[PDB]
RNA sequence: GCAGUCAAGCGUUCAUAGCGACAUUGCUUUUUGAUUCUUCGAUGUCGGCUCUUCCUAUCAUACCGAAGCAGAAUUCGGUAAGCGUUGGAUUGUUCACCCACUAAUAGGGAACGUGAGCUGGGUUUAGACCGUCGUGAGACAGGUUAGUUUUACCCUACUGAUGAAUGUUACCGCAAUAGUAAUUGAACUUAGUACGAGAGGAACAGUUCAUUCGGAUAAUUGGUUUUUGCGGCUGUCUGAUCAGGCAUUGCCGCGAAGCUACCAUCCGCUGGAUUAUGGCUGAACGCCUCUAAGUCAGAAUCCAUGCUAGAACGCGGUGAUUUC
RNA sequence: CUCUUAAGGUAGCCAAAUGCCUCGUCAUCUAAUUAGUGACGCGCAUGAAUGGAUUAACGAGAUUCCCACUGUCCCUAUCUA
RNA sequence: GUGAACAGCCUCUAGUUGAUAGAAUAAUGUAGAUAAGGGAAGUCGGCAAAAUAGAUCCGUAACUUCGGGAUAAGGAUUGGC
């Protein structure tokens, strides 16, 4: 997260290291992201540094438009395929990691949302939840 | 609290019991436990398995 | 030379060192400050845990994203049979310390009592304090003589309680004794509260109440000898390593040429004695009132016990304390619950816990019934029964 | 004497230069 | 490598807000030399991995003092080692340079910490190739490729575990001493308020979460299957059915119990005394001054509260104490 | 032009196992590459049976990248003899 | 007998039941294994392990000494009656 969020975030169960490759959600042209950092993590030493859902990641592009490529971008993490736990007490995870390209401040490069949208990263970033057909 | 129905099986799913699951387009599927949930990736019918409740009304059990 | 980076230190220099307690039952090393104001009142109580099942409760938490909303929560339970005054026992204020000064006897003691003085009470003759009950056969004045001394001196009093064992399913018929401060005000009525308690039974909702904060003091579940990996939790070697790779590679520098008290080795893990603080109190249970799984919400008749009962412990069927979260020690362990020593305000306590529903299923397994009406209702008749 | 108590030869071990 | 002294000058004016020439005084043994004192009837050698502790010449965090400091942001200085200081591409590398996160990615020591702990990539035997040099055998602090890493059962140290003797035995306690722990960020509100021409733009109190660390726990979720628990499948054997043997646990699906996971959950206390510093009263020195006597407030500091162990030569209370 | 000399590196090839300087310069590969590959050549010290150059097939030879796969790892846990 | 097979596996004839035992199931080992999410971020280096695998049918590139490359790469099917 970091600058944009609006709002705090319960904890996730970390499925995304330092990189994992997830699929791209939105419009924007490419067709997976390169997970190569992840803002706000700490600093423990052989610990790989892991996202979650409604995490924001900085990713590369490795399938898509040839002007997409060889550039640092940051994304938010929308999907996950590993199982958390949320207050409520249910255990809920998606069938794929999937993910959406943004700038720093939260606005989305894209316009549309393929699949559904987890409840959580809906609610930290208000511009992924407005271009969201389905949240969960 | 709201009690929820397996889908596979069909048996009451209680507060935190079970695990719950998204298809990729929009469907949300709920099991009680991982017998129902290892069935259910196996793509296996539940119709078939003998001790499902859609296997006993097709099959005019009970009643 | 530097390390090559910095790293935390592996575990806790504090819990050192990491042996064998010496009893089963943990000590109570502080109490709570005595208030001369409050009534005189129990200070801690003595239980056995049961087990854990799940809570469905409404969060009252404002600024939190949860709130006016359900969620659940892991809960102990512990049997708390009501405990038995023996005896009280006074301290006067040493330079040295502490230390005892009279200790004196109820004039009648149960069995469960006289079974913790002997290792071979089958083979005794059971003579404990027999000669000790002849200082009530006369007028009284061999206790008072002993019981106004206390009154005198002795600035600190504490009392002796012990545990009703064949109130519990437990197979173990030895009573467990031990000390409990009484913190109220003017030394000679607490003298006078432990007189008249003599062979008197108080009850669990005495001493604790509905949200009220408390500390756990009990012995960690034990696991025998253990390696370094689990004990301590340090990193493992490469797959590569000759001559084993659950171990610590370097356990010193060649100066000072010994090993040092912080380095981690292998040894002995768990049976310790802990001590957790600030756990909220859910639920105050009555042993002879039915229904006690049952909630305003829920309605339905039942009672805290799972389905074929609490695994490896049995059936409640006393007063029992609902503690959130987990407590150190196993099943079937005595375990001591203290009130908090500080007054907290922190807006985690202070609030008013109102339960949904209490999970009641089968802890044998993946339960899908909370009452045996449900079970039948669900699968209709059966060969065995019809 | 047999294929232990190397001492002599070496790649990285004693008796080098 | 690091720190002073003097202050010609820079700094719009203004030496010391901050730098500072020409000179001069030291400190350090984390560089490299100089020396040859110890070891050639052997002290196993570079780097990395792993793990503990220590130093302060303080990168971040705490509290303050100055600025050519309006706010914001920053620089300099003081008390301070309590607590942290990362994930990667390249190179055997140390060193270094980039990508990125982060409150921050500070410097070092412990026989250039650490090979009966590991690894053997570098260097440094024997094989082989290239270039240059040599008539030649061969040479090269030149390049390249391949090359056995031995032993603890002894003593001590350390981690745990028993134990004789204090009339006997049993129960309940005291606490000498030793150890000790939590840490950091974000968001909401304060507030688009203070401040400022504008542009921009905080803080205290309060609330909600998170980072790293620690202690426990198995209700639920996930993992584990010799429950060989149930079912299924292949080859072969007991004439067939039934029921089973064998295939170094035959294979597959589910699988309680137990164990276990920031891959699950819970929890992690508040008082006193002080450093820097800011004050009060008030002399010395009629005045003036936080200091000289006295006294107040004050830091992630210290000591206690709390937590762990219980001296096996520290102690107290109490029960029972044998007749062939 | 010209020194010396028996004659002065031709055809090819290269920071190649051969380049001291050097982690050479440019391009490509990566978010980031002293590696790899393609080029450049006053090449310390490449070069023609000291064989030069190019090569299908072959290799328990020496290397780089990609797909798949995985407890190598994040981060360890459990079971059997 | 299974199968292409003197492979592995089970049985008949024949031959052995001989390797010091008993009791428990701590750590660390040797040998054999399984792991959610990520998929080489580990490491000098994909070391080790995993995945692929028989048969039938389809399909098969650059390059080449025209012989090869080739089981290239890449897909589908497999029981019983």
């Amino acid at each position: 997260s970091g600058n944009g969020a609006q709002g705090t975030k319960f904890r996730i169960s970390l499925g995304l290291p330092v990189g994992a490759i997830m699929n791209c959600a939105d419009n924007s042209g490419a067709r997976n992201l390169y997970i190569i950092a992840v803002k706000g993590s700490g600093s423990r030493l052989n610990r790989l540094p892991a996202a979650s859902l409604g995490d924001m990641v900085m990713a590369t592009v490795k399938k898509g438009k040839p002007e997409l490529r060889k550039k640092v971008m940051p994304a938010i993490v929308v999907r996950q395929a590993k199982s958390w736990r949320r207050r409520d007490g249910v255990f809920l995870y998606f069938e794929d990691n999937a993910g959406v390209i943004a700038n720093p401040k939260g606005e989305m490069k894209g316009s549309a949302i393929t699949g559904p949208v987890g409840k959580e990263c809906a609610d930290l970033w208000p511009r992924v939840a407005s271009n969201s057909g389905v949240v969960v | 609290m709201k009690v929820e129905i397996d889908s596979f099986s069909g048996a009451k799913i209680y507060p935190g019991r079970g695990t719950l699951f998204v298809r990729g387009d929009s469907k949300i599927f709920r099991f009680q436990n991982s017998k129902s949930a290892s069935l259910f990736k196996q793509r296996k019918n539940p119709r078939r398995i003998a001790w499902t409740v859609l296997f006993r009304k097709h099959h005019k059990k009970g009643i | 030379s530097h390390r090559k980076y910095e790293a935390p230190r592996h575990g806790h220099l504090g819990f050192l060192p990491r042996k064998r307690a010496a009893s089963i039952r943990a000590r109570v090393k502080a109490f709570p400050k005595d208030d001369r104001s409050k009534p005189v009142a129990l200070t801690s109580f003595l239980g056995y845990k049961a087990g854990m099942t799940t809570i469905v409760r409404d969060l009252d938490r404002p600024g939190s994203k949860f709130h006016k909303r359900e969620v659940v929560e892991a809960v102990t339970v512990v049997d708390t049979p009501p405990v038995v005054v023996v005896g009280v026992v006074g301290y006067v204020e040493t330079p040295r310390g502490l230390r005892s000064l009279t200790t004196v006897w109820a004039e009648h003691l149960s069995d469960e009592v006289k079974r913790r003085f002997y290792k071979n009470w089958y083979k005794s003759k059971k003579k404990a304090f027999t000669k000790y009950s002849a200082k009530y056969a006369q007028d009284g004045a061999g206790i008072e003589r002993e019981l106004a001394r206390i009154k005198k001196y002795a600035s600190v009093v504490r009392v002796l309680v012990h545990t009703q064992i064949r109130k519990t399913p437990l197979a173990q018929k030895k009573a467990h004794l031990a000390e409990i401060q009484l913190n109220g005000g003017s030394i000679s009525e607490k003298v006078d509260w432990a007189r008249e308690h003599f062979e008197k039974t108080v009850a669990v909702d005495s001493v604790f109440e509905q949200n009220e904060m408390i500390d756990a003091i009990a012995v960690t579940k034990g696991h025998g000898f253990e390696g370094v990996t689990h004990r301590w939790g340090t990193k493992k070697l490469p797959r590569k390593t000759h001559r084993g790779l659950r171990k610590v590679a370097c356990i010193g520098a060649w100066h000072p040429a010994h090993v040092m008290w912080s380095v981690a080795r292998a040894g002995q893990r768990g049976y310790h004695s802990r001590t957790s603080i600030n756990h909220k109190i859910y639920r105050v249970g009555k042993g002879d009132d039915e229904a006690n799984g049952a909630t305003s919400f829920d309605r339905t008749k039942k009672t805290i016990t799972p389905m074929g009962g609490f695994v490896h412990y049995g059936e409640i069927k006393n007063d029992f304390i609902m503690v959130k979260g987990c407590i150190p020690g196993n099943r079937k362990r005595i375990v001591t619950l203290r009130k908090s020593l500080y007054t907290n305000t922190s807006r985690k306590a202070l609030e008013e816990v109102s339960l949904k529903w209490i999970d009641t299923a089968s802890k044998f397994g993946k339960g899908r019934f909370q009452t045996p009406a449900e079970k039948h209702a669900f699968m209709g008749t059966l060969k065995k029964d019809l | 004497r047999g294929r232990g108590r190397g001492r002599g030869r070496g790649r990285g071990r004693g008796r080098g230069r």
